[PDB]
């Protein structure tokens, strides 16, 4: 029968049947409680919202994450994560579908062996199987060659893949991504007069990093222009009016994928660790490699980005090498799109893993090739 | 031909792949058949013929296919957004386009031979509530001249029809199913009702196995009654 | 019927139909398998690839060549090899198809006879039957008389040939060919900088010594110039980019035919080996054999090995011997192209080895006069 398909990821969970063209149900992977005491008797407040009720409750919840950097922290609120979806957003009986479950590479084995355990005792699915984000963002992009730079909300990953071959020891995780990006914007809206504290505003914030930031084809030169003219200035209304007006915020914010110091880290920035893992792999595939950057995850949807990265990686690379961007412009759904594609196929349908089978070897089976 | 893994389903996985190409269709479509199976089998290059690339067999004998476009020419995505434009025009072409979640496919994921399985099953469930008959129009000739036929050609009409392979399974086990009426006046002639079928059956030399007279009729092998045709004369 | 022509060798197999002008398939006979773990499902990746095909995939291989010195080692590559040429290189059933086989002097006496039974039982020839690489080679250059110089990938050697005889005991085997010299330029290309290790990339330094290499008429003198000036300096462009340039090491490298001390070789040089296998035969032919020195293999395909070599065996011969040295435009296939005039003779057509009469005698008829 049918497959499931939940691509969690931090700041949106996904989900969808398998061999769909899109996932049906979308809403941010939160989990509020009211952090006030309530007065009127009668009303039935439930305890603790998620998902849209909460985004929509926000101006008296506390909202949570579960997921801090691709791997889960607080197991209670994943779960019921996971109910709501299952339950509201798709409405299906969990016990007579296989599941697709992603993450991150690089994440502690205890995170996806949990997560498999909770999947089989708890909701009881039929089997299930964790991919690798972004192998299923490069199915969807009909590639089977090319480096894949995933940038979620919470963690940002390069995966060379070759003929369909990873190669696994040029991965290069990084932890700034699109929550980073929305504290420093928190941060620098401050020198404006802009205060932005609460958990509730931090979306706030997220929205205005979502309408008004892009990337700038050349820092300082967008940085002097803005100095002069103030053909720059965009103003965003608030939810209680009192329009507000960002200038030079608008590149600054995106700017820190390039230059992490930004925000006081130090490894080098999203165009450099995508040549370094270019070097890695051998060279007999570096042009292909070149030539084959895609692009996936929420965070590359800035305005320009894909320009600016070219031109970077342009300067580093050799100049007779081709250097190419895939970045379609329904992007942000890849990883999900890819992996309906995969579970779609029949020559995948030996590689689940069936809940008799865990029952027999333990959760210590996920790392074992039932991968 | 239709189960997973089936040589369809196998033609929609490569209409899915990403960088699907016949070479890769024809690899996969043998390692995952060839040896396994009996049906499946290599393509014998002979007869000047172009292209073989994979033979099954049937009722009407073996055939061996060509594999070369059967990718690109089983997807169809169909879009969406002009079929929204169909509905709102102004013609009567929105007549035609009018306007659960579990096995609908995407409109990316559309394929032909899917419509076909599922029309297919259409039929051969509505047509298996309803009871049954048969007519085969046979041609004998190449030409219009009636009474005269040539077999070969005829022949071909036999497997096309496969009327041969209902004559083969009612061949195996008891064609002949005949009374008394005959067999006592054509069988006396050795030892000269059912007692009396007894008596003409062990007197003439036949061994109890390949035939059988339950209560009504005798049945019979074919290549039996031969044996007898020549020697229940004399 | 049409017989065939396999001249299998180190680095290169060539293969064709006996009659023809050139050999139809030439590729390199390495057998590659994939060294990651690949992580697309329903790349229905194969296992082993060979010939060009392992050839395009190198990035993510480890390339094996089945015969080290002439002599094969992994007979399970060798069967591959052999099969993948006939299936799809020529695209013929060996079934009916009487083939030719070369093999290097003073080789094992099992290669050549597990070489039979191997091509009698899997293949399932007709017939068969087993040269000496050097006496085809004297073949195609339209000679009966002259020592051939074969110095193949693997394996170099010396035979000296008059009227159609053969003087074994002057046979000279030397195991000293491109492949050394392949290694050898590898390490010396080190104290430029560049460091080739893989497998993969032994082949890209196979390409630039095919390319920019060459033989100095005076070792000192190019030494010298070397130094001074910089009108040696070439450069060359590696799979991705980062052009390189090499100096000295263009005659540095093939120099070693000549000095076998550079990869610590105790051996005599190339001409010497040649002038000691003269010196080995009858006073009455020397005359000829210094007229006629032929030379095959890609090896003695430098620009500028013939003059250098005629020098060489000019100073050590008494100066009043003419020193000629034969060496053909298409010297590289010499041998393919003697087996290919061989096979297509009728007084030749009585020395195969009929399946029946090996099925009567047994592998070890290959070494008895039906050679
Ligand atoms: N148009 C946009 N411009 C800039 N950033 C965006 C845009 N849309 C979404 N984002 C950022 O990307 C994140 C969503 O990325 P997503 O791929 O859903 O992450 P994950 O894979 O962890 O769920 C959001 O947190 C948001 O901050
Ligand atoms: N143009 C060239 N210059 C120098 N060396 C070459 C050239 N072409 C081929 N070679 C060397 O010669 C070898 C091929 O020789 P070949 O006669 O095919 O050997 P074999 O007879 O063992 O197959 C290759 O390994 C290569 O290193």
């Amino acid at each position: 029968t049918t497959a499931l398909v939940c691509d969690n990821g931090s700041g949106l969970v996904k989900a969808g049947f398998a061999g769909d063209d899109a996932p049906r149900a979308v809403f941010p992977s939160i989990v509020g409680r009211p952090r006030h005491q309530g007065v009127m008797v009668g009303m039935g407040q439930k305890d603790s919202y998620v998902g849209d009720e909460a985004q929509s409750k926000r101006g008296i919840l506390t909202l949570k994450y579960p997921i801090e950097h691709g791997i889960i922290t607080n197991w209670d609120d994943m779960e019921k994560i996971w109910h709501h979806t299952f339950y509201n957003e798709l409405r299906v009986a969990p016990e007579e579908h296989p599941t697709l479950l992603t993450e991150a590479p690089l994440n502690p084995k205890a995170n996806r062996e949990k997560m498999t355990q909770i999947m089989f005792e708890t909701f009881n699915v039929p089997a299930m199987y964790v991919a690798i984000q972004a192998v299923l963002s490069l199915y969807a992009s009909g590639r089977t060659t090319g480096i894949v730079l995933d940038s979620g909300d919470g963690v940002t990953h390069n995966v060379p893949i070759y003929e369909g071959y990873a190669l696994p020891h040029a991965i290069m995780r990084l932890d700034l991504a699109g929550r980073d990006l929305t504290d420093y914007l928190m941060k620098i809206l401050t020198e404006r007069g802009y205060s932005f504290v609460t958990t509730a505003e931090r979306e706030i914030v997220r929205d205005i990093k979502e309408k008004l930031c892009y990337v700038a084809l050349d820092f300082e030169n967008e940085m002097a222009t803005a100095a002069s003219s103030s053909s720059l200035e965009k103003s965003y209304e608030l939810p209680d009016g009192q329009v507000i007006t960002i200038g030079n915020e608008r590149f600054r914010c995106p700017e820190t994928l390039f230059q992490p110091s930004f925000i006081g880290m130090e490894s080098a920035g999203i165009h450099e660790t995508t040549y370094n893992s270019i070097m890695k792999c051998d060279i007999d595939i570096r042009k292909d490699l070149y030539a084959n950057n895609v692009m996936s995850g929420g965070t590359t949807m800035y305005p320009g980005i894909a320009d600016r990265m070219q031109k970077e990686i342009t300067a580093l690379a050799p100049s007779t090498m081709k250097i190419k961007i895939i970045a379609p412009p329904e992007r942000k759904y890849s990883v999900w799109i890819g992996g309906s594609i995969l579970a779609s196929l029949s020559t995948f349908q030996q590689m689940w893993i069936t809940k008799q089978e865990y029952d027999e070897a333990g959760p210590s089976i996920v790392h074992r090739k039932c991968f | 031909i239709e189960k997973p893994m089936g040589i369809f389903s196998i033609l929609e996985e490569e209409c899915m792949f990403p960088k699907a190409t016949d070479t890769s269709f024809k690899n996969k479509l043998y390692e995952q058949h060839l040896g396994k199976s009996n049906n499946f089998q290599k393509p014998k290059p002979a007869k000047g013929k172009v292209e073989a690339h994979f033979s099954l067999v049937h009722y009407a004998g073996t055939v061996d296919y060509n594999i070369a476009g059967w990718l690109d020419k089983n997807k169809d995505p169909l879009n969406e957004t002009v079929v929204g434009l169909y509905q709102k025009s102004s013609m009567k072409t929105l007549a035609y386009l009018f306007s659960k979640g579990a096995k609908k496919k995407g409109s990316s994921f559309q394929t032909v031979s899917a419509l076909f399985r599922e029309n297919l099953n259409k039929l051969m469930t509505n047509l298996r509530s309803t009871h049954p008959h048969f007519v085969r129009c046979i041609i004998p000739n190449e030409t219009k001249t009636p009474g005269a036929m040539e077999h070969e050609l005829v022949l071909h009409q036999l497997r096309c029809n496969g009327v041969l392979e209902g004559i083969r399974i009612c061949r195996k086990g008891f064609p002949s199913r005949i009374l008394y009426a005959d067999f006592k006046q054509r069988y006396k002639v050795l030892n000269a009702s059912k007692k009396a079928s007894e008596k003409l059956l062990g007197s003439i030399d036949i061994d109890h196995t390949q035939y059988k007279f339950g209560h009504t009729k005798v049945f019979f092998k074919a290549g039996l009654l031969g044996l007898l045709e020549e020697m229940r004369d004399d």
